[PDB]
């Protein structure tokens, strides 16, 4: 299952 | 950066000739992902080729298996050919039964 | 006894036209188990392994839904890069993010990973402490800053060491026919004259499951690498692997040789000799 949240660089 | 292909012409099987089995071309240690393989049977492309989902390893270079269902012979000739941006010419490796 | 889940994505700007090319793909150890690919008709996280067919539709929903998200994310990114390293919109470039969790034998929580990479080198990685950065350069400086203030290793963290261990065990056990199985090399020698005094032995490692192998020659009980070549373990494309190794003799002399295998199948390493 893949991460929920994902920040920019 | 750009790194250049290596690559493997091989069978999934021990090579019988009459017997049905895969031939692959597997590439790898590349960068950019961008790249043309084909799979040539006595000089011309086969159009049933599938490959691989685009991977990478630990050094981020990636890696790709093309592959085709196929019957050797004593005579057929395979090779596998590459184009890449790093490659002044497409590169052609003959398939060895031994490797 | 360790395991490994790990999510590989690369996105390639299309300057021409368009927006970038996304490929997503999961693997549980050596074993791919899902995938997206923005050019494929579905727009869907796509199964790749049986095993995870057994996820339901709520399942499936949510990863298209998270790995879409993920795409737009590189989307931006690369538009970020561009301009954090001064290039022309002209030419395409490649943004890279590699994820996942290793449990130990003991099956708990063993590490944690999330790297980044641009063009083919790495850019921005979280330390094995899961709380630091490595910064490869001063763009990467900016983003480390950026995701220190944000607390991005924080959240990091809680998934790593919480969510993907978990899946990662769920999987485990929904494709435990295969995902714990391993599969011992199948090996053999073959022998090939190179000359009226030289012959070529081969050793063949073939059908096994996972990919790590170490394959070896020795000659009267030593190790040998002259005379010796090894190519880069390859993949079947029935999910085993491939590997061999070689080595050139005087013709009469191939009974000193001996090849050595290691391989979490055997419980024992393996030796093979000529006949």
């Amino acid at each position: 299952s893949l991460y929920n949240v994902v920040a920019t660089l | 950066i750009q790194r250049t292909p290596k690559i493997q012409v091989y069978s999934r099987h021990p090579a019988e000739n009459g017997k049905s089995n895969f031939l692959n071309c597997y590439v790898s240690g590349f960068h950019p992902s961008d790249i043309e393989v084909d799979l040539l049977k006595n000089g011309e492309r086969i159009e049933k080729v599938e490959h691989s989902d685009l991977s990478f390893s630990k050094d981020w270079s990636f890696y790709l298996l093309y592959y085709t269902e196929f019957t050797p012979t004593e005579k057929d000739e395979y090779a596998c050919r590459v184009n890449h941006v790093t490659l002044s010419q497409p590169k052609i490796v003959k398939w060895d039964r031994d490797m | 006894g360790s395991h490994s889940m790990r999510y590989f994505f690369t996105s390639v700007s299309r300057p021409g036209r368009g927006e970038p090319r996304f490929i997503a793909v999961g693997y549980v150890d050596d074993t791919q188990f899902v995938r997206f690919d923005s050019d494929a008709a579905s727009q869907r996280m796509e199964p790749r392994a049986p095993w995870i067919e057994q996820e339901g539709p709520e399942y499936w929903d949510g990863e298209t839904r998270k790995v879409k998200a993920h795409s737009q994310t590189h989307r931006v990114d690369l538009g970020t890069l561009r301009g954090y390293y001064n290039q022309s919109e002209a030419g395409s470039h490649t943004v890279q993010r590699m994820y996942g969790c290793d449990v130990g034998s003991d099956w708990r929580f063993l590490r944690g990973y999330h790297q980044y990479a641009y063009d083919g080198k790495d850019y921005i990685a979280l330390k094995e402490d899961l709380r630091s950065w490595t910064a490869a350069d001063m763009a990467a400086q900016t983003t480390k800053h950026k995701w220190e203030a944000a607390h991005v290793a924080e959240q990091l963290r809680a998934y790593l060491e919480g969510t993907c261990v978990e899946w990662l065990r769920r999987y485990l056990e929904n494709g435990k026919e295969t995902l714990q199985r391993t599969d011992a090399p199948k090996t053999h020698m073959t022998h090939h004259a190179v000359s009226d005094h030289e012959a070529t032995l081969r050793c063949w490692a073939l059908s096994f499951y996972p990919a790590e192998i170490t394959l070896t020659w020795q000659r009267d009980g030593e190790d040998q690498t002259q005379d010796t070549e090894l190519v880069e373990t390859r993949p079947a494309g029935d999910g085993t692997f491939q590997k061999w190794a070689a080595v050139v003799v005087p013709s009469g002399q191939e009974q000193r040789y001996t090849c050595h295998v290691q391989h979490e199948g055997l419980p024992k390493p393996l030796t093979l000799r000529w006949e």
